[PDB]
């Protein structure tokens, strides 16, 4: 629900499919919050603030 | 006594069982009602 | 059957023209203020909000559905008329 | 065979189907059976007296019924659909059905069945050309003690063995039903080797009141 | 106590072998309509007070305290009348007990639609009958017959002010209509579904009605534990499991059999003393099932050590079900056997709940796969653990019991199925 | 004053009596799941997908039927609830045909959802499906009944809401199938409603087949014509047309349904 299945595990199996049919469609409902991930880029201290 | 002494079910046929319920029609008492003629 | 679609007070507008692309059959448009979505959490909230923009609201209030009693075992009457079939 | 219709020729709402005079005389005393209301709690036995009127249920018997009981049409297929013991394509006349659990078939109920296919040369479900045989292999039928076991349309043929088969079919083809009962010795379903609980004259009326 | 005799003076199925005239004049000498004028008119408080006192647990495949379950409606005027319920449906693979009740005896089982008829207050009772047993129900209405001619039943019953009629209703080959409601409704004219159980059939059941549904032996006993007894019951068995059973024996033995034998006998008695010992001695004997079919196994490791109660045999992780003892021996394809019993459930799932239209049928083609052995082992710790998605998760016991036989063949039988991955896995 | 004291998760709702665990907790917010249940249909325990642990009682209970009694505490994100949850997708989503990119009810899907929120991730499943026997209910009507789930939503709204009496249960088992047994044409008034209602996308609407797919469209609430009812609907539109034309729920209004000339 986070990450889809493999390419052929959605052919055999039903939830794969479904999964993957709501993956990349809809996404996966993150819950509400916030971050601030510093990396370091070569540059620097690449942010992100999600919300 | 050591003889079976319930042959008489061999010679029964199909309509055996509703002749009797048929039979018993007769010494029953009214059954009740809902009002309804049925729940339609 | 899912209501949590609900539960927000969005504000969307009036659409407009949607003219068919002449080139490839798309769906064009001028006035870029139609895909206009905002989700608030109160009536008071929003009215407040588009007085101030100059725009004129239409307002549709709440529909809560009837809490209904419902008994598993009135489709099994003797006397009323929802005895059920198909058990 | 399907849960589903295809209205040939043979089972379609033409057909003839017709309660004889004294079985609409037999419908009305299970409806008083029943309660004024829900004398749709007949649906049961009247379509099996319309089966035992003529085998094979068609589809101008689930809906005649209906038509005597007022019920919806369809309330009757869910019916024969749900139970086994209705019959909803042509079979023969005598309807060779097999016990196949365990207590049956860890009693080798399947040579009294390989022993079968082998007197008719029908595998299970299809017929005699001339047709009158339909094994089947249904589940349990309450005598499960007796350890294989058939079932002759309404007869308890019982604790049999193979060759106890073959003076059986021989005297259903050109002869009566056959003396429904267990073979091997015991008389209904007796420890056969003598009686081991009772071998004794019952007790009389009154035996062991508590003073009431 | 080392209890197990049971001389045949205290049999409370007489007649049962055959012998002795099931008809009236038959079964008026052995003892039956004999005082019940008064055990009606004494009260039907005073009726479930020789019930409880008795302690008469159930007798199909649950095993309730009756007299707490007649008790749930002797109520004031509801309104509705009340009407009675009996499950002559057999069922089950092993249950043949019932076959020899019907005929044999019919007039005991005719007694208690009426005696306990008027313990709970009824104006009729419905026996449902199964519809193979054809000749069994002729038997019966000749019995019911001769009870209305006798002026045993109605408007005067055993010449007193209780109107009463006995109903033979007839079933059409299934084994989910003889449950609690299946039955209910099959009486109704629709498809055997069970229902839900806030309703519970004392308050609304057969045709909108209060009922309450009885096995065969619960009411058959009815009537000659009330005027014979009522502590007399209580001091067989033991105290919360008192009374006798008819046990019923099948499979991998020399003399299969039903005998009666006062209840919660050790199980090593019922193969020896009746029913001499399985086809080989003791080497054999594995995979004993006590109850029919929705019961789990008993290995033999414990089969000599076993106490026939309800509650002894929950801590054999096993229960008593309708007593219909199938033995297997050491000789067998033990995962044959159960595989039939799924195949018995896939058959006869009514399709209503989803954990059995389709748990089932997922096990039978499971097990299925263990016969052959073409399945790997890891889906044995998992083929149970779907067996206990199914437990509460459904209406009726029988998702229950279809997953009880299978807890019973891993619980035990593990390398046997182990063994079988492996010769399977042999091939390339 | 006829009212009890319902706990939810610690919570002190009072509720009239004959209320369903699920009214005693739709007053909290808390929307078990469900398939068998809608709330203008009788109810019938099918589906077993809204249970719930019933505090300190051994085994779960089927919300939509149980009365509440006294002073239980309903929890619903339990540690067994979920077990109740995830167990039963399982099986819902076993004998399932993976018809998804073909199922009109693609984003429309209340078993997608629920797999996708309550359910589980994987299958355990690996023996082999069931195919039913399509039927030709009509022009409105486009049964693929490989998919259908058996919940009696279809039944119970052809017997208490338009008088029919036609789409029956035919068999046991997994071999059981919803329709009628023979060929019959479902063609009434609010016979569209049928699609609507089924959460599966087995019998799903035959003009709008495969015109859109959810997501892509835009809803606009507006008003039936063409019957004095003036009942409501959300006009659903793909790029300057029409793709559909849905009902609201407004009580006095129809109820919650249409007719098939309007839709
Ligand atoms: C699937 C299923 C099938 C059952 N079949 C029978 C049956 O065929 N005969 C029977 O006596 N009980 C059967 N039972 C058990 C009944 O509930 C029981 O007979 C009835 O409740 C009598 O209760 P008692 O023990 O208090 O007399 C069945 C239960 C289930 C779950
Ligand atoms: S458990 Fe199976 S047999 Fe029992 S009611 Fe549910 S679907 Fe029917
Ligand atoms: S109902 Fe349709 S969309 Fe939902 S899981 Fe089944 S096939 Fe997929
Ligand atoms: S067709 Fe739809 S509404 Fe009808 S039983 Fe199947 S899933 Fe339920
Ligand atoms: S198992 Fe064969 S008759 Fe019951
Ligand atoms: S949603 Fe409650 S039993 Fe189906």
């Amino acid at each position: 629900k986070v990450s889809p299945p493999k390419r052929a595990e959605m052919k055999t199996s039903m939830e794969s499919l479904i999964h993957h049919f709501k993956l990349y469609t809809e996404g996966y409902q993150v819950p509400p919050g916030a971050t601030y991930t510093a990396i370091e880029a070569p540059k620097g201290e690449f942010g992100v603030y999600l919300v | 006594t050591t003889t079976y002494k319930n042959l008489q079910h061999h010679d029964y046929n199909t309509y055996t069982f509703l002749d009797l319920n048929l039979d018993l029609s007769k010494f029953r008492l009214p059954q009740p009602s809902s009002g309804r003629e049925s729940p339609r | 059957s899912g209501v949590n679609n609900t539960k927000k007070w969005k504000m969307e507008f009036d659409t407009r023209e949607r003219w068919e692309n002449p080139l490839m059959g798309w769906a064009s448009t001028a006035d870029p203020l139609s895909n206009m979505v905002l989700t608030f959490s109160a009536k008071e909230d929003a009215i407040a909000f588009a007085e101030k923009n100059g725009w004129s609201y239409d307002v549709e209030e709440k529909k809560v559905p009837k809490p209904k009693s419902k008994s598993y075992g009135a489709n099994f009457s003797w006397n009323k008329r929802t005895r059920v079939s198909t058990k | 065979a399907l849960f589903v219709h295809r209205d040939t020729p043979e089972n379609n709402p033409d057909t003839p189907f017709d309660f004889t005079p004294e079985n609409y005389k037999r419908i009305e005393a299970i409806v008083k059976n029943y309660p004024e209301g829900h004398q749709a709690a007949a649906v049961l036995p009247v379509l099996d007296l319309a089966q035992r009127q003529n085998g094979w249920l068609p589809i101008s018997a689930m809906n005649k019924v209906a038509e005597v009981l007022q019920v919806p049409p369809m309330r009757v297929y869910e019916v024969a659909t749900f139970y086994t013991m209705y019959n909803r394509k042509p079979v023969g006349k005598y309807h060779i059905q097999v016990c196949t659990t365990t207590p049956c078939m860890l009693r080798d109920s399947d040579s009294i069945l390989e022993t079968l296919q082998r007197k008719l040369g029908i595998k299970v479900g299809e017929t005699t050309p001339d047709k009158l045989f339909t094994l089947i292999e249904v589940e349990c039928l309450g005598a499960c003690v007796n350890a294989p076991m058939v079932q002759i349309n309404d007869n308890y043929y019982e604790d049999l063995t193979p060759k106890d088969i073959e003076e059986i079919i021989d005297e259903l083809k050109a002869g009566k039903v056959p003396k429904p009962g267990p073979r091997s010795g015991r008389f209904c379903c007796e420890p056969a080797g003598g009686l081991t609980s009772l071998t004794e004259p019952p007790k009389g009326p009154g035996f062991g009141v508590q003073a009431g | 106590t080392s209890f197990g005799s049971l001389k045949d003076e205290d049999r409370i199925f007489t007649n049962l072998y055959g012998r002795h005239d099931w008809r009236l004049k038959g079964a008026l000498r052995r003892g039956d309509w004999y005082k019940t004028k008064e055990i009606l008119l004494k009260g039907p408080d005073w009726i479930l007070g020789e019930m409880k006192t008795s302690g008469l647990r159930g007798r199909g495949g649950a095993g309730f305290p009756t007299g707490l379950k007649w008790s749930f409606m002797n109520k004031p005027s509801d309104g509705r009348p009340k009407y009675l319920v009996v499950n002559a449906d057999e069922g089950e693979p092993g249950t043949c007990k019932d076959r020899e009740i019907m005929r044999h005896d019919p007039h005991k089982l005719v007694e208690g639609c009426l005696v306990g008829g008027r313990a709970m207050g009824a104006r009729a009772a419905y026996i449902y009958i199964r519809g193979e047993f054809y000749n069994e129900a002729s038997n019966l209405q000749v019995a019911i017959r001769e009870a209305y001619e006798a002026g045993l039943i109605g408007k005067n019953a055993c010449g007193s002010d209780y109107d009463f009629d006995v109903f033979v209703v007839r079933g059409a080959g299934a084994y989910i209509c003889g449950e609690e409601t299946a039955l209910i409704e099959s009486i109704e004219g629709k498809q055997g579904k069970p229902r839900l159980k806030p309703p519970f059939p004392a308050d609304v059941g057969v045709f909108g009605c209060p009922t309450t549904v009885a096995n065969v032996e619960t009411v058959a006993v009815s009537p000659t534990i009330c005027r014979r007894g009522g502590t007399w019951f209580a001091g067989f068995g033991r105290e919360r499991n008192s009374g006798t059973k008819l046990f019923n024996i099948s499979g991998h033995v020399n003399h299969p059999c039903t005998v009666e034998e006062e209840m919660s006998v050790p199980l090593k008695e019922l193969i020896e003393k009746h029913a001499g010992g399985v086809t080989g001695g003791w080497d054999n004997l594995l995979a004993v099932i006590p109850g029919g079919s929705s019961t789990p196994l008993i290995p033999k490791s414990v089969c000599e050590t076993v106490l026939m109660d309800f509650d002894a045999l929950v801590q054999a992780q096993t229960g008593l079900g309708t007593a219909a003892v199938i033995v297997m021996d050491r000789s067998t394809d033990i995962v044959k056997a159960i595989a039939r019993l799924i195949e018995f459930y896939k058959h006869e799932s009514c399709g209503q709940c989803t954990p059995c239209r389709e748990g089932v049928d997922w096990m039978n083609k499971v097990m299925a796969r263990f016969v052959k052995g073409d399945a790997r082992p890891a889906e044995i710790d998992s083929l149970w653990e779907i067996s206990k998605q199914i437990e509460g998760h459904t209406i009726c016991a029988l998702g229950d019991g279809a997953a009880w036989p299978v807890q019973g063949l891993i619980r035990h039988f593990r390398p046997e199925l182990e063994d079988r991955m492996q010769r399977f896995a042999q091939q390339h | 004053s006829n009212l009890i004291e319902v706990f939810v998760d610690g919570q002190s709702v009072m509720v009239e009596p004959g209320t369903t665990v699920l009214q005693a907790c739709e007053k909290v917010g808390m929307q078990i799941p469900r398939f068998c249940y809608h709330e203008r249909l009788s109810v019938a325990g099918n589906c077993r997908m809204c249970l719930v642990e019933i505090e300190k009682a051994p085994k779960v209970v089927a919300a939509c039927a149980m009365p509440v009694m006294k002073g239980w505490n309903i929890l619903t994100n339990s540690e067994k609830s979920k077990k109740a949850r995830e167990g039963v997708m399982e099986f819902l989503l076993a004998n399932h045909p993976l018809d998804c990119p073909i199922c009109d009810q693609g984003g429309e899907c209340d078993l997608q959802d629920q797999s996708m929120m309550f359910g589980s991730d994987r299958s355990r499943f690996l023996e082999g499906k069931r195919a039913v026997e399509d039927k030709n209910i009509g022009p409105l009507v486009k049964t693929i009944m490989t998919r259908c789930i058996q919940c009696t939503r279809c039944i119970r709204f052809a017997s208490e809401i338009a008088g029919v009496d036609d789409l029956g249960t035919t068999g046991r088992g997994n071999d059981m199938q919803v329709g009628t047994y023979i060929e019959k044409m479902f063609m009434s008034e609010l016979s569209g409603n049928v699609i609507d209602i089924c959460p599966v996308g087995a019998l799903t609407s035959k003009p709008y087949a495969f015109t859109a797919r959810p997501w892509e469209t835009r809803k606009t609430e507006s008003i039936d014509v063409m019957d004095a009812v003036g009942s409501n609907i959300v006009v659903s539109t793909r790029t300057g047309e029409v793709m559909r034309i849905l009902p609201r729920m407004h009580e006095d209004i129809n109820e919650e349904w249409i007719s098939d000339k309007t839709r």
